[PDB]
């Protein structure tokens, strides 16, 4: 599936306004310039709702825009006015834009998207561990990492020889790997007793039944 | 804003001072693929996405174009005002438990970036190590900033030790985040 990019409108002559003074920064940098285009487009439930936003940003200020629930370019400051109407007079811009929610959207998610992002199942490697400095004292914590998992929807347990334990139990957030997987670490402040048998019970990304890993007495 | 996926496309960032382009298109907080601008050519980063999808490159070249122009204007159009440099943050952490010998990747998060000009170097008991190094593009940021990351593939030993070294023209001088199994 080949997917569709979204368009950049050019920028209106653009005389060379000099923009009076508003509260800029310093104290060590230098003389740069940063622009930004982004087609952004939300959906939710299935592509029964989806939301087209195109911002164009400069240095780090959006200055115009497109909002699909407006339905033409609105300048976010002064300086956007300028683009904001020329590109809302063209049909040949404007309409193209209008489009971009189905062409530039409905079209990724539908194809694209759908047989790749959507369908990305990786299921969670988790094994326990023994932390906390040395043995009973106040230090005996047990960590159960799960990692390489995608999509970020988990929910992860702690067990005591029975039941489900609350207390004394952390787990990091989501964090995000960078290469389409997800990893959260759990500790479980404790104390170790003969015979007593903890688990980790993980569960969804890919799993069709949650798993468990027993940590022996 | 209010929205289950979300489908960002044709982000298209370019730099004045260097004519520092990238064009890359992100879901859910990540990469799908990025468009050398040089090669001229889709780089996905899960190549398993770009065996089912594809992209055509020209895209990618035509907006930063478009970009490149309505920068000059803007940056014409506003008396000519430079954009803010930033701190940004740093997170190392292994991408999965450390266990000696066995093959690791330590990930350097880096986080509030701006401008788009970073510099961050993996460092082996202070040895400027480079190879089985790999790095990401540029993440977009609510704010409009940017984060970073950059891979360190190594092998963990209870000896040796590293640490991420970050370097922007938003900070006095590099910052240095250490991380090690002990
Ligand atoms: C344009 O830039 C010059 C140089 O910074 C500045 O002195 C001047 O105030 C700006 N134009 C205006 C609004 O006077
Ligand atoms: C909308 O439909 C989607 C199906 O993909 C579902 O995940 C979601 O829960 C539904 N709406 C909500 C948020 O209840
Ligand atoms: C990044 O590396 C280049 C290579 O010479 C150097 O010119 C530049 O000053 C560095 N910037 C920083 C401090 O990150």
């Amino acid at each position: 599936f080949e997917a569709q990019k979204a368009k950049a409108n050019k920028a209106v002559d653009g005389g060379g306004g000099s923009l009076v003074p508003r509260g800029s920064g310093g104290g060590g940098s230098e003389r740069h310039f940063v622009y930004q285009f982004m087609g952004e487009c939300y959906f939710t439930n299935g592509t029964q709702r989806i939301r087209y936003v195109t911002r164009y940003i400069y240095n780090r200020e959006e200055y115009v825009r497109y909002d699909s629930d407006v339905g033409e370019h609105r300048a976010v400051t002064e300086l956007g006015r300028p683009d904001a109407e020329y590109w809302n007079s063209q049909p040949e811009i404007l309409e193209r834009t209008r489009a971009e929610l189905d062409t530039v959207c409905r079209h990724n998610y539908e194809g694209p998207e759908t047989h790749t992002s959507l369908r990305r199942l990786e299921q969670p490697n988790v094994v326990i561990s023994l932390s906390r400095t040395e043995a009973l004292n106040h230090h005996n914590t047990l960590v159960c990492s799960v990692t390489d998992f995608y999509p970020a929807k988990i929910k992860v347990r702690w067990f005591r020889n029975g039941q489900e334990e609350t207390v004394g139990v952390s787990s990091t957030q989501l964090i995000r790997n960078g290469d389409w997987t997800f990893q959260v670490l759990v500790m479980l402040e404790m104390t170790p007793r003969r015979g007593e048998v903890y688990t980790c019970h993980v569960e969804h990304p890919s799993l069709k039944s949650p798993i468990t890993v027993e940590w022996k007495a | 804003i209010e929205a289950d996926h979300v489908g960002t496309y044709g982000i298209s960032v370019y730099q004045s001072p260097g004519d520092i382009g990238q064009y890359t298109f992100e879901f859910d907080g990540d990469e799908l693929f990025y468009v050398d601008l040089d090669k001229k050519e889709t780089v996905w980063m899960l190549p398993e996405f770009g065996q089912l999808a594809s992209f055509d490159p020209q895209g990618g070249l035509q907006n930063i174009a478009v970009v490149k122009h309505n920068l000059g204007v803007l940056t014409k159009r506003s008396n000519s005002t430079p954009a803010t440099n930033e701190a940004p943050q740093a997170t190392v952490f292994p991408k999965s438990p450390v266990l000696l010998g066995q093959p690791n990747t330590l990930i350097c998060f880096v986080d509030n970036i701006f401008p788009p000009v970073i510099n961050i170097t993996w460092l082996r008991n202070s040895k400027s190590v480079a190879d089985g190094v790999y790095e990401t593009s540029f993440f977009v940021n609510r704010d409009y900033s940017f984060h970073k990351l950059s891979y360190l593939t190594f092998i963990p030993s209870d000896d040796d030790i590293y640490d991420c070294k970050v370097e922007h023209w938003g900070l006095e001088e590099p910052v240095l985040k250490h991380w090690e199994p002990e």
